[PDB]
DNA sequence: CTGGCCTATA
DNA sequence: TTTTTATAGGCCAG
């Protein structure tokens, strides 16, 4: 969990209302993926919990500041997902709804991390309801989201918003350029993908990511000439498909952007990928393509449990159907 | 070690009784019927203590060794039976049993029941050892195929004369569940002491009670035979089979097919085959498949298995068992 | 001891309620003619007063003063109501005390009289999330409860409610809050907290709390700590995501022209100021409104526009009444799927390209 | 106090309709063909609860089994007040196990302490666990002679077939429009509290075929309208606005003349009509329409004082045009939720009418 | 009551399962009398009936017999229901395997009046693992005086370890004419009146079940205070009536718009779920589409309905059929948008008749 | 009253 | 060679 620069300022607005004594007892921060609001949260639950505050700062030699040290620290709940998981359920909320009436097991204030609010269950949500409009006193919540209107209405209006926005580009690129060595073009395409998000952006570069994206690239790169769509498979048949598939989204849709001459696009570092697509496919597919594609991807990500083969293999092909002439194409529902 | 068929074991346990009995398959009526074949002879050779012993991983290494003491002379002689966990016998229990095969007596007699065994399993030291003394038992079921002169031959051994049209609709009614397959005799004999089984006069003593699994169902897609297609089905839902593992074992084949269908333009059927390790029994089942599916066949079925695992997981759908009776009539044509 | 407006705030006298003024008639009406029913049952999106009203329902019952549709909240019984402390009027947090084993509980000590009240009051809140079992064990005694027993349950999603629990009820729908109705109610409250504001802040936090008083104060709570004291427009604006008129038009304009190279150039420098993609398509969907508008009558154009009015009116004349409903559909449809698309931003994009290649028809 | 508890009927004399089963019972108790399983099944508020309370008394009425109990004896009485002490009313919902079920199964070989019968009446039934069902299968299929079953439910389906084949069924039919405002007038008259005739009709209808969500109604309607249960409260609480304007808007809009469609919503909007309501009273309208065309004497009983315009819309439009104006105000309701604001979406749904018109379209540059 | 009056006593009283009783008698007859029967089969078939005669006949006075006697001091005692060693447990509420191991604990002991100890075990499907294998140990090892009669109408339930030690006899659902003769001669009997007509109505209602037979009639004789006519009888069908969905499919391929119109109010009675009788109807076309394709997609599940619908089949045009069939599902994907489900379900069909395809909707 | 096991609903 | 998941209700042996 690391602190970037972008976050001092974010973090000196949040704890002025806190140090005052008139912080909100439940904040809801929104920020992407990798913008950091895990450690902007922990430099507030920190300050919360010390009993020998420096300013802002947190000492490190008070007892709470010790033991928030070491992992335990009885008035700090972190809900998090169970370890094989990917939904923050029920029961573990109502531990910790529980246990908060009880009298700060240190006689300080209690403070309650939920990592991905987008995690919480329909049933975790509405269990969060009561104990989130009026907690005890000396409580403290913070939830994170990327997206709040995917969020349970109600729980929604208990909150107070924090919107971490993040760093003009032309920022982040300087910011990246000192973290791994890349091209610019590289760097540019990284963050852009990555909705601004450096670090987010930054990730991309550490895992097996990259590497992977220019095997979907090189497989792209054939399928369209050819009309072999099917042979996508393998690059997007992984358990990163969400992500690998979005990766697809922003290329169809960079081809798009050409047919209509547009400045910025997306995948600034490969405009000969780009390029193929705008030339051998029609708006209609590339703007078709781009509707199912994006589609399946919630699904894949939305829907408990469901075949990632069985979906990505019946969407690409169906691609290749919609490539025929005078096939009937998608239009959104409702 | 001689092998034998439940049928034979009667004979070759009136010539010698030896000292281990292996009673081996996953039949439940051949298992029990052997079973006490053995039983039966051996309180007849003086046997009276009999002790049973179901070894789960769980026995500890003091069940085992309650076990091994178990036998001592001269006590009345005694029937030791062990039954056999899913995977049969462990790095754990496959040296507890190396613990018994030389302590054997006229006075101690081993029984075993279990599923077969894996072919390192089989060929695991203590195994082979007891080798000349024991007796091993099939208890595999019939299939399809083998089933009916496993009818015409207990059949006879009950001495009822059955019909080759009698026999077709036993077969039907009763495949993969022996122990009713057994008692429709049984109630039939009862039924007419004459001992003749008449087309017309068994076909009104029947029910429908066969057991399938998922694969007999994508068996008979890829042959494309429909209604044994559609009976399999039926015969899936009343036993409560999860959907979800038909459409899993669907889908491992459909996929496969869509991709060979393929690359069947590029490189010859049978390199193909190779290519993908498909067990060789099932190899001219596929081809037969292949060649009356159309690349776009395969193609809708798979978007229409696709709606119904949707259908499933996401709208939390009734529809599944007819969308897959659709699905099913879909790759018979 | 401090705490949130949205918190301070609830309302602690009928008289100090906004809206609802049918449920509070009917209450208040009921209460006084002496006909109260047994079980009422609340309902209304988030933060419109449900449960501040079953609160204040439950001190009318119970007032030391008589049952009253006016209770003072100035003996121990209205007070330690206010305070939650108040043993005689239970209230559970049904959407976490969902289990029949827990609610057949409830029922056990029904039976039972009150401890220092008049009524027993068992107040279900959040109750669409009892389960099914939960529901039905309820039946029997919420259509025929002890005379000294009322269930008050109130909900945000009645929907989920069996058939046979709403039978059972009396229902009351609180409707949401009128823009205006938020709107003065925020300037009271701006006032006696003795905090600074301007007018038309306090117009774009009631349109944007989208019906409901808490969502509303709770937008104001953010405009305090965002403005360093003071609710001023400037400051709202920018934290709401509010548009600077042109830049909407700009784009329903390139839009219609078939001008694809504008229309993302112009949402690419849109992204860059940081605008709220929501508000544009929403923002968009009303000039669309607007024009289609126009068309039917020349007047139907707002004096609000004069500075747009050159630019409206000739889009009302050029583009067919037809192709304009496909556009306001087809960025209608675009807000809905917006939170389900990769970005926000891609969301605006996939749409806007869409709607792009309409233009020529045949 | 509260109605639907006041009323609950007390003889079979006062249970509003149901005569398939009120007669089967009655011809069978002078008939002394008399089962062991009563079972009974229906939308809620339709009377099975008091059906199976009305036996019971009946069935123990100290002047004999009769289909007319007395409401005077010791048992009568007791019975009405709900403590007789033969008369075991069994919720099935709180005592849903089987070592419940068991217990009521170890006593029901004691004989009664007062009366005839032991009579279990057992309700909400269809939530006893799979378990505690098939513990009552042979009890219920051979009881003794001193012991009779009386099984209630809203939802049968739920019951093993094994319990089903046990009882005779009877399943209590929803009420009429007409048969729950009798029963509302009756209520309301007896009750001594003014009404308007029409103001009753609404209810009737709001009640979607329960007589107690109709009492429920109605006593919400009587706090509403202080005392007086009257159109304007009614309607008010319905979210019902009064015929006309709603029709108006249909006919306007069927007529292609924007101008009035925009005014009668700018006037819609004034009253501050709730917008997803006036959408919907409108399909509410296009459908009895599109109905009365099919078959004639459809036509609703509650609209006579707009008959005359309704018949007229459907003689004049063809069948093919009001599907499409009920579509496009559909789709309009599905759209109100993402349209920018509530009334700008109502008002655009019906410029997607007027420029979808099938007989005079907007006028196209 | 008529489900327990006519409760046979007598081998030659039992309608139908002649398959069972043919095989019990010879049995008895002819020596061979197995350690433990299990009787199978639906609801109210003669599952227990029978159980109750192998009692009988083989513990008669006259001796072991396929023609009991139903006379003697034992046969008049078990008919009656207290015979000293005619022990039946009701196994539905003694399911836990303390109440198994006392019942087991008496099996040794001789039996004290008849021939035979006789355990008759109903609805045992509901035994836990425990008393299972607390069945299983006595009946690996049956006792000589002992034989066990066990009933349930769900066997699948029993172990596979416990099939293998019954000779299970499957008991068929009874045939509308079976059901239809015992109904005429029973009422006639009580001394009743009836119309041929109203027995083939009541019969086929039963859906094969003798008993679902008997109490149908009970109720018929209420509800025409001591007669059972078709007048009467077709009324009280109607108030029971599942038909609604497959019944509009038919009214709606042939355009009868009142008789459309009218089962949608029917529908209202019997208190439906609006999306869920769509359901329904979407659910009977596909089923229907696909008889298309062959004779065997119709079930062993849709007997009753069956009839209907292989002519629902043959009368239709497979291309009109996905043509209702998308009408129907639009209608869903609508339903909570319509303005009253009820109104939503009819201008559903509203719809599908207007672009009926075979007799349109008039226009003027 | 725990831990094993089964089931129904969404 | 045989499989979705989160929450719930429930039965049983010892
Ligand atoms: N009608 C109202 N009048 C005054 N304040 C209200 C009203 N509705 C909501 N609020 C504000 O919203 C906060 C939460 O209201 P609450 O009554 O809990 O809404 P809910 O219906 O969602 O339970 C209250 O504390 C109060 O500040
Ligand atoms: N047939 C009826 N006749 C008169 N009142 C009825 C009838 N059905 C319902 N009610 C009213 O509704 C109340 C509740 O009725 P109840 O019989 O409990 O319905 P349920 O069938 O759902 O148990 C009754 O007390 C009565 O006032
Ligand atoms: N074959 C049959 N002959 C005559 N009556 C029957 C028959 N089957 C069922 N019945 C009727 O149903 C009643 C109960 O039948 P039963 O044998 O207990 O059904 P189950 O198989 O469900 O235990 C009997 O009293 C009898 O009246
Ligand atoms: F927040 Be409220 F109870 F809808
Ligand atoms: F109100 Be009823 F018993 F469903
Ligand atoms: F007694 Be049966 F199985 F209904
Ligand atoms: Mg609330
Ligand atoms: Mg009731
Ligand atoms: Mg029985
Ligand atoms: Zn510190
Ligand atoms: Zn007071
Ligand atoms: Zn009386
Ligand atoms: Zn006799």
């Amino acid at each position: 969990m690391r602190w970037y620069p972008w976050l001092r300022p974010d973090f000196e607005k949040l704890v002025a209302s806190y140090q005052a004594g008139r912080g909100h007892h439940a904040l809801l921060i929104q920020a992407l993926p990798g913008m950091g609001d895990d450690a902007l949260i922990y430099a507030l639950s920190r300050y919360l919990l010390c009993q020998q505050p420096q300013g802002h700062k947190s000492c490190g030699h008070c007892r709470g500041c010790q033991l928030m040290q070491a992992g335990t620290h009885p008035d700090y709940y972190t809900l998090a997902p169970e370890k094989g998981k990917n939904t923050l359920g029920v029961d573990a909320v109502r531990e910790v709804t529980e246990k908060l009436n009880e009298h700060a097991r240190l006689g300080g204030a209690k403070v309650v991390w939920v990592t991905d609010a987008a995690l919480l269950t329909d049933a975790a949500a509405n269990a969060l309801l009561k104990t989130l409009e009026e907690p005890p006193a000396e409580t403290w919540f913070f939830l994170a989201t990327r997206e709040p209107e995917r969020l349970l209405a109600t729980l929604r209006s208990r909150c107070r918003l924090h919107y971490l926005a993040p760093p003009p580009e032309q920022y982040a690129v300087t910011w990246l350029s000192r973290e791994v060595t890349m091209s610019q073009d590289a760097l540019l395409a990284a963050l852009r993908l990555s909705a601004g998000s450096p670090g987010a952006a930054l990730a991309l570069f550490q895992g097996d990511n990259w590497q992977a994206r220019e095997t979907l690239c090189q497989a792209l790169a054939y399928s369209v000439p050819s009309g072999d769509w099917y042979s996508l498979l393998a690059a997007l048949n992984h358990e990163q498909a969400p992500a690998r598939l979005h990766w697809l989204a922003t290329l169809l849709m960079d081809a798009l952007k050409r047919h209509h001459g547009a400045a910025q696009v997306t995948n600034v570092d490969v405009p000969g990928l780009v390029a193929e697509l705008a030339n051998h496919l029609s708006p209609s597919r590339l703007q078709a393509i781009l509707g199912d594609v994006c589609h399946i991807r919630e699904q894949l990500m939305s829907v408990t449990g469901i075949n990632r083969e069985l979906l990505i293999t019946d969407l690409l092909l169906r691609i290749e159907h919609y490539l025929q002439p005078g096939v009937v194409l998608p239009v959104p529902h409702l | 070690m001689i092998r034998l068929y439940p049928e034979q074991l009667r004979a070759q346990l009136n010539e010698g009784l030896r000292a281990a009995y292996l009673l081996l398959g996953n039949d439940p009526l051949l298992l029990q019927e052997s079973q006490d074949a053995v039983r039966q002879v051996a309180a007849a050779q003086g046997f009276e203590e009999h002790h049973t012993f179901s070894i789960d991983p769980n026995t500890d290494w003091n069940a085992i060794f309650s076990l091994c003491q178990a036998m001592s002379l001269f006590a009345s002689r005694q029937t030791l039976l062990l039954l056999l966990p899913e995977n049969g016998p462990n790095a754990a229990i496959n040296e507890q049993l190396l613990t018994l095969t030389g302590l054997l007596h006229d006075d101690l007699l081993l029984i075993v029941r279990g599923n077969k065994l894996s072919k390192a399993q089989e060929n695991a030291a203590w195994f082979t050892a007891l080798a000349n003394r024991s007796v091993q038992v099939t208890c595999q079921t019939p299939e399809q195929a083998q089933l009916p002169r496993w009818v015409a031959a207990r059949a006879k051994q009950l001495n009822l004369e059955l019909d080759d049209a009698a026999n077709q609709v036993l077969c039907y009614c009763y495949e993969g569940n022996l122990l009713a397959l057994a008692q429709a005799l049984e109630r039939l004999s009862l039924l007419w002491p004459d001992g003749k089984l008449t087309l017309p006069r068994v076909e009104q003593a029947v029910n429908d009670a066969a057991h399938f699994t998922p694969f007999h169902w994508v068996d008979a897609l890829l042959m494309g035979k429909s209604k044994r297609a559609l009976h399999i089905l039926q015969q899936l839902r009343l036993e409560g089979s999860e959907p979800v593992i038909l459409l899993r074992t669907l889908q491992r084949e459909l996929l496969l097919l869509v991709n060979l269908k393929r690359q069947s333009a590029h490189t010859p059927l049978r390199a193909l085959f190779d290519k993908h390790r498909v067990w060789q029994n099932r190899r001219g089942m596929m081809g037969e498949a292949l060649n009356r599916l159309s690349q776009t066949q395969l193609r809708q079925a798979v978007q229409l298995l696709t709606r119904t695992e949707l259908t499933l997981k996401q709208d939390y759908g009734q529809s599944v068992w007819a969308e897959l009776e659709g699905l099913s009539l879909l790759l018979c044509h | 001891s401090y705490q949130v407006l949205a918190r301070k705030w609830r309302p602690q006298t009928f008289a100090d309620v906004v809206g609802q003024e049918h449920v509070l008639t009917a209450l208040a009406n009921g209460l006084s003619l002496g006909r109260i029913h047994h079980a009422y049952l609340f309902s209304g999106t988030r933060g419109v007063g449900k449960t501040s009203i079953a609160r204040l329902l439950a001190k009318g019952l119970n007032c030391e003063t008589g049952i009253t549709a006016t209770p003072c909240g100035v003996c121990d019984n209205c007070r330690e109501i206010e305070q939650g402390r108040f043993v005689d009027l239970i209230e559970i947090d049904a959407a976490s005390r969902t289990k029949v084993e827990d609610t057949r509980d409830l029922l056990d000590n029904v039976q039972y009289a009150p401890a220092r009240g008049r009524f027993k009051v068992y107040l279900i809140d959040e109750v669409h999330m009892l389960s099914r079992h939960s529901f039905n064990a309820l039946l029997k005694t919420l259509e025929e409860p002890p005379e000294h027993v009322k269930f008050l349950l109130a909900t945000a999603d009645p929907q989920k409610l069996p058939v046979t629990i709403l039978s059972r009820c009396l229902q009351f729908h609180l409707k949401a809050l009128d823009v205006e109705q938020i709107r003065h109610q925020l300037e009271h409250i701006l006032n006696e907290e003795h905090i600074a504001h301007e007018p038309r802040a306090l117009q774009l936090l009631a349109r944007a709390a989208e019906g409901s008083l808490r969502d509303a104060l709770s937008l104001t709570d953010q405009a305090i700590a965002s403005g360093d004291g003071q609710v001023s427009t400037q400051a709202v604006s920018a934290m709401l995501g509010t548009l600077d008129d042109d830049q909407a038009l700009s784009l329903v304009e390139a839009m219609v022209e078939a001008n694809g190279e504008r229309v993302m150039a112009l949402i690419n420098e849109a992204a860059a100021r940081g605008i709220e993609w929501e508000a544009l398509l929403v923002e968009m969907l009303g000039l669309l409104h607007r024009i289609a508008m126009v068309q039917l009558s020349p007047a139907a154009l707002g004096n609000d526009m004069a500075a747009i009015e050159l630019r409206m009116r000739e889009l009302a004349r050029t583009i067919p009444p037809t192709d304009i409903q496909l556009y306001y559909q087809t960025l209608l449809i675009g807000r809905k799927e917006l939170p389900y698309a990769p970005d926000r931003r891609m969301g605006v994009e996939m749409t806007l390209l869409r709607a792009l290649a309409f233009h020529p028809r045949m």
